[PDB]
RNA sequence: GGCCAGCAUCAGUUUUGGUGGCAGGAUAAAUCCAUAGGAAUGUAGCUUGCCUCGGUAAGUAUUAUAGCCUGUG
RNA sequence: AGAACUGGCGAUGCGGGAUGAACCGAACGUAGAGUUAAGGUGCCGGAAUACACGCUCAUCAGACACCACAAAAGGUGUUAG
RNA sequence: GCAGUCAAGCGUUCAUAGCGACAUUGCUUUUUGAUUCUUCGAUGUCGGCUCUUCCUAUCAUACCGAAGCAGAAUUCGGUAA
RNA sequence: UUUGCUCCACACAAUAUAGAUGGAUACGAAUAAGGCGUCCUUGUGGCGUCGCUGAACCAUAGCAGGCUAGCAACGGUGCACUUGGCGGAAAGGCCUUGGGUGCUUGCUGGCGAAUUGCAAUGUCAUUUUGCGUGGGGAUAAAUCAUUUGUAUACGACUUAGA
């Protein structure tokens, strides 16, 4: 949907004589800008208590930004996500250095794998795992190795002519 | 940037050749392209195969000669995918085609002028390695193209006296290095290091 | 899933030294010398003591990782190939005609001749390809042995014979008749 | 293939001579004239390009005419002709070559007996030829109007162009044929009762 | 007879391997990768260099032959004590490879008058080495 | 002053750069410094077992002859 | 084949969908500069052989609405659950 | 009209050698219908003769895999126009 | 048929032009590997080094590049010659020898340049043709008609004719 930010979301229940002060519910929302993630918590919202946007009121609306923002954390992923045939929930594990590039490649993956649009996927829970071998997807587990190192083999460098007078080569 | 511009056909895949070369000559660059039985289409040989004889059985059924015509040599294989790139009926089109000619093998004068090659139709340097592709040269002499050996002949005795200039060549820019090497820490040196050169 | 590295071993014996530049392979022991071309296979072998050497692939996918350990194989192949040898016996099966079998030869040639196949007034000539020996077995009825350097030589050698041999037009459970491979293994003995 | 060089003989019968020329009473004659000087100076450039041959040359074919006043033919135009040497080596082809420029070569150095020979030549020409004859077509019935030698349907509503497959009237003879697989029974002589 | 394989030996992705960024702000600066994220994204650190600690894209840059011990994960501050120790700078400055980035960048600064002494000198050079190709 | 240009200073419309001063927010978040705790893809040391005279391995071992992580300031 | 509400075509060119009454965009005096729409930017052909993460190898792969069709049912092909 | 899928049954025993109910998914445009778009200031009806060319859902011929293929014969299938 | 044809030389005249304006600057082969230098045990060898783009290399100063002097070099390059050799894939071009001769910005001098007026491509390329001149060289055929019939509707084909 767009590079995503997150969004502390707060709204209430519009206040009546007989019930001022109502509950105040926040949501997090990985949303590209403040209006989407606006309609975003609406959207969920009205899918858990008994309130729309028209009798209720947006409290409190802030940018959440990552804690640790150059140290590489290994994210686990809940998702529902509606398919052709059918509704299913997930489980991915994503390897980056923020949960904003997180959510960012989980979607984008969620459209290759399972030709899901952004309408389709719930994002239930993004979570730093702690502990390494908490990990339990594969393809993130190789990259925990002590002391690994792989090679870029068939290195290929882009041309800024139509023309090249050597013949390339894919060294590296 | 030069006058005419040679292409070493070798290692090229077919369209992309086809589509940087028909862009040149619509914008005025005259070209030609050598060693076309050397070129490379994707997709494994079968394939490819099977696509010439769904070309080849397109003819008109009344008369098979203002029928397509269906060119074996790969130097006309080639010159096919590029002519489809250009607007050929327009008077434009043949101008720009005749800034073309494509051979297989290397023929004279070009043999001893120097061919240049384009990375971004460059096989190696596009395909993923472990994709299959096909040669033309092989293609070509499955359609019945008659000179595959022919030309290979001429080009492996071509291919000799080549490594002997090129012996030599190598043997002179020795040379030219060594006595390079004296100028060095002279003053003429010294100054045109700190210009760049 | 793409695979960032995995490797396999190729152990190299006492009298053998394996020479690979490219992915051109030479293996030379007490027996001969081999030669296979990996070329089309992309991946990196690494020498680590002259007992040992090591093939690998650096993110690979699943059929690319599959054809590492056929690698591995097909140079084993040519390293006991080129010790111990291979030696692909074979036993002719008929229940009437008895299938004779001669070695022949034209310009050079040595090609395997059966003669009376289920009857057959025709000739099959299988040729013997190079590096292959064929001896017929004394000592055991009907057994021909194919023995050579390169396993794919001779099993090659070996089932082209068989399927010389082929039955037409019959039943082929009720009608046997062939020459078929019975036994698959080394030249040197104790082992 | 392409020809590189044709080495002729310094003298050439009139049969040949005639071949060059469209109205030869008339002529001067002069055909062959500048080259039969190429061999008065030492033989010089006679011999480079017999020469060339040797060293390129993946082919050679002799050129021979025919004797057509030992026949009884009234055309005097003698025939000529291109005929591949199949006897070894290229050096060895054109220095047969050479040897026999002016002399003459016998049938029975070419065909033995009960020899498999083929037979090329142009069928005798019979004009301007019906559909029927020409393509073996059946005659249509005897009630049709506008002739019966013809075909009925030249062909169907689409295509809608009549095609090449179709029979038509059309020439007929005259074609080049190569006919193959004929015994040589005899070979005759002439000196021969 | 030994066996003698090749090698086929490479750069490696690897923490401390010097990679020299080509696209963006920082562009010719070396910088060191510190961990290592996926077979694509690296996280780099190039305070020496003036380079930001961030997330890169691996064909963002390229690797230098270059190495020293730095710490999986190691902060900018330990980059940095790191990386003087390990005279990276000095390494990299005297390689063929960033001399031929300083000459072209000394070419292109060229002034019309300077180009015009560049040819005065190749022509002196050229007289007495082309002598120097009779005399043996 | 007939036609046509060139440049300069302006006017209307517009396109494309360089650059200066400020306001927000977790009064950005980080890094950086201070500090408290911590673990392992466990740094030094130590033990142990083979091992071409020290290198490996599997044990201890939480800063030591690398460092990282988390909170608070 | 026959109704409902609106919008069109008919009566209407212009950009796009190669092509096309009705779709998308947008409705027309004569022109200049700029910006766009729908749709596009390998070459035909104006415009990135742009950047990024995956997926796919098809001995009849696939390739953008209206639209120029494909189904049950299967696969130890490969991907992610 | 031709072709599948499930597999209850048939096939001495045996679901699938060869078949296949109840169901059900499709393909085809030499059937017949339905429609009424083109042609009513006219596109010459049926069949045959003649001749060409194309399709394949192959009857024969080539090479194959199945069989409730001993042989002989036949049946099912594949590459095949 | 009114002194014609051809190759080389220059001249005036025309007519062109799919688009000159320092140089199309020669290994091969691999790319999960190579180029180069060096060494040897001549190898699928040892050792060194390089790439990360031609952003290079070569050329480049002088009236569009004039007229002149000198030195240091003995090098470079242009031209016409001459020695020997190679190239047939469309070779029609490449190399080598030896004299001659021009230039040399390798370095140091003398003189010239203006008024084309503050820009106006400011004309420097290569196509084909025609017309005289004189330096070499060469002195045919084809068609109509007539004729054959191995051919033919007419043309065409195939013969024959000092
Ligand atoms: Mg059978
Ligand atoms: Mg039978
Ligand atoms: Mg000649
Ligand atoms: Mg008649
Ligand atoms: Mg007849
Ligand atoms: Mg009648
Ligand atoms: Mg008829
Ligand atoms: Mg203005
Ligand atoms: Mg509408
Ligand atoms: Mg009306
Ligand atoms: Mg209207
Ligand atoms: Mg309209
Ligand atoms: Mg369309
Ligand atoms: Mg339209
Ligand atoms: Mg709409
Ligand atoms: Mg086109
Ligand atoms: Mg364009
Ligand atoms: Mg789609
Ligand atoms: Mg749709
Ligand atoms: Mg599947
Ligand atoms: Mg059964
Ligand atoms: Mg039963
Ligand atoms: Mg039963
Ligand atoms: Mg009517
Ligand atoms: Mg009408
Ligand atoms: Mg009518
Ligand atoms: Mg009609
Ligand atoms: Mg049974
Ligand atoms: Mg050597
Ligand atoms: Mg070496
Ligand atoms: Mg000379
Ligand atoms: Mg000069």
């Amino acid at each position: 949907m767009a590079h995503f930010k997150e969004y502390q979301v707060i709204g209430r229940r519009l206040p009546t004589e007989s019930v001022p002060e109502p509950k105040l519910f926040r949501m997090r929302i990985f949303a590209s800008n403040e209006v989407i993630a606006k309609s975003r918590y609406w959207y969920f919202l009205q899918k858990l208590h008994k309130v729309k946007k028209a009798s209720g009121e947006i409290v409190s609306i802030n940018q959440i930004n990552e804690a640790h923002p150059t140290k590489v954390k290994n994210f686990g992923v809940w998702v529902r996500y509606d398919s052709r045939s059918g509704t299913h929930n997930m489980y991915k594990e994503i390897r980056d250095v923020s949960r904003v590039a997180a959510v960012e490649t989980l979607y984008q993956d969620m459209a290759a794998r399972h030709r899901a649009r952004f309408r389709s996927i719930h994002i239930l829970k993004v979570a730093e795992i702690e502990k390494t071998a908490d990990v339990k997807r594969q393809y993130v587990k190789q990259f925990l190795t002590k002391d690994l190192k792989f090679p870029l083999p068939h290195r290929v460098q882009k041309s800024t002519k139509t023309f090249s007078y050597k013949r390339p080569s894919t060294f590296y | 940037v030069e006058p005419v511009v040679v292409i070493d056909g070798k290692g090229h895949l077919v369209g992309r050749l086809a589509s940087v070369v028909a862009k040149q000559l619509l914008n005025g660059q005259k070209i030609v392209v050598v060693r076309a039985e050397e070129l490379n289409i994707s997709g494994e040989f079968f394939r490819n195969k099977l696509k010439y004889h769904d070309f080849l059985r397109k003819a008109t059924a009344f008369n098979k000669t203002r029928g397509p015509f269906h060119f074996r040599a790969p130097s006309r294989i080639f010159y096919k995918a590029l002519r489809g790139m250009v607007s050929h009926k327009t008077a434009r089109g043949k101008a720009a085609l005749e800034r073309l000619k494509v051979f297989e093998g290397i023929p004279p004068p070009y043999d001893k002028k120097k061919r240049v090659v384009v990375p971004q139709a460059l096989r190696v340097l596009r395909l993923k390695p472990g994709r299959k592709y096909t040669t033309l040269g092989k293609l070509s002499t499955s359609v019945g193209w008659k000179y595959e050996d022919v030309v290979a002949k001429l080009e492996a005795k071509r291919k000799v006296s080549s490594a002997e200039y090129y012996a030599k060549k190598r043997a002179f820019t020795k040379k030219v290095a060594s006595a390079n090497a004296t100028a060095a820490e002279s003053d003429v040196a010294k100054q045109l290091a700190a210009l760049g050169y | 899933m793409k695979y960032i590295q995995t490797e396999q071993q190729i152990e190299v014996p006492e009298g053998v030294t394996v020479s690979i530049k490219s992915r051109i392979v030479k293996v030379v022991g007490p027996r001969g010398t081999l030669t296979k071309n990996l070329k089309h296979i992309d991946v990196t072998f690494t020498k680590v003591n002259n007992q040992l050497i090591k093939v690998a692939v650096h993110n690979g996918g699943r059929k690319h990782v599959a054809a590492l350990r056929t690698v591995k194989s097909l140079v084993d192949n040519m390293i006991t190939g080129v010790t111990k040898g291979y030696k692909y016996k074979m036993r002719y099966v008929y229940a009437h005609f008895p299938i004779n079998v001669n070695i022949v030869e034209k310009d050079g040639a040595k090609f395997i001749e059966v003669r009376n196949f289920l009857g057959d007034k025709k000739i099959r000539n299988v040729p013997v390809r190079d590096g292959v020996t064929i001896e017929f077995s004394t000592n055991v009825k009907d057994e021909i042995v194919l023995s050579g350097n390169s396993v794919e030589d001779v099993s090659q050698n070996a089932a082209d014979l068989q399927q010389i041999c082929r039955v037409r037009n019959k039943d082929i459970r009720k009608f046997l008749d062939g020459i078929y491979v019975s036994h698959k293994g080394f030249i040197t003995e104790d082992l | 293939l392409r020809s590189l060089t044709t080495v002729w003989a310094e003298h050439l019968s009139d049969e040949v001579k005639r071949r060059f020329y469209k109205n030869w009473y008339k002529s001067k004659k002069k055909a062959f004239t500048k080259y039969s000087a190429k061999y008065a100076q030492d033989g010089a450039g006679i011999e480079r390009e017999l020469a060339r041959i040797k060293k390129y040359a993946s082919v050679v074919r002799v050129l021979v005419h025919t004797q057509i006043r030992k026949t009884p033919l009234a055309q005097k135009k003698a025939h000529l002709a291109e005929i591949q040497l199949n006897g070894g080596s290229i050096s060895e082809k054109v220095d047969w070559a050479r040897e026999h420029f002016e002399k003459t070569v016998a049938v029975d150095s070419v065909f033995e007996q009960n020899e498999m020979i083929d037979a090329i030549a142009v069928t005798k020409g019979h004009g301007f030829e019906g559909v029927t004859h020409r393509w073996g077509t059946k005659k249509l019935p005897r009630k049709t109007h506008r002739g019966l030698r013809k075909v009925a349907c030249i062909g169907a509503w689409h295509p809608a162009h009549v095609m090449w497959s179709v029979a038509r009237a059309g020439q007929r003879g005259y074609h080049s044929r190569t006919s193959i697989n004929h015994k040589i029974y005899r070979v005759g002589k002439g000196d021969d009762e | 007879t030994d066996s003698i394989v090749k090698a086929s030996n490479w750069r490696l992705v690897e923490v401390g391997r010097v990679v020299l960024i080509k696209k963006g702000q920082s562009a010719g600066k070396l910088a060191a990768i510190v961990e290592i994220i996926d077979q694509k994204k690296v996280l780099i650190d190039g305070p020496k260099a003036g380079v930001p600690r961030q997330a890169i894209n691996l064909g963002q840059v390229v690797l230098t032959p270059l190495t020293f011990a730095l710490p999986r994960g190691a902060r900018t501050a330990t980059v940095s004590k790191k990386w003087a120790a390990a005279a990276v700078c000095e390494k990299w400055a005297a390689s063929s490879w960033a001399k031929k980035i300083a000459q072209r960048e000394r070419r292109a600064a060229l002034t019309d008058f300077e180009r015009f002494q560049v040819m005065v000198l190749r022509k002196q050079k050229r007289y007495t080495v082309k002598k120097a190709l009779a005399k043996a």
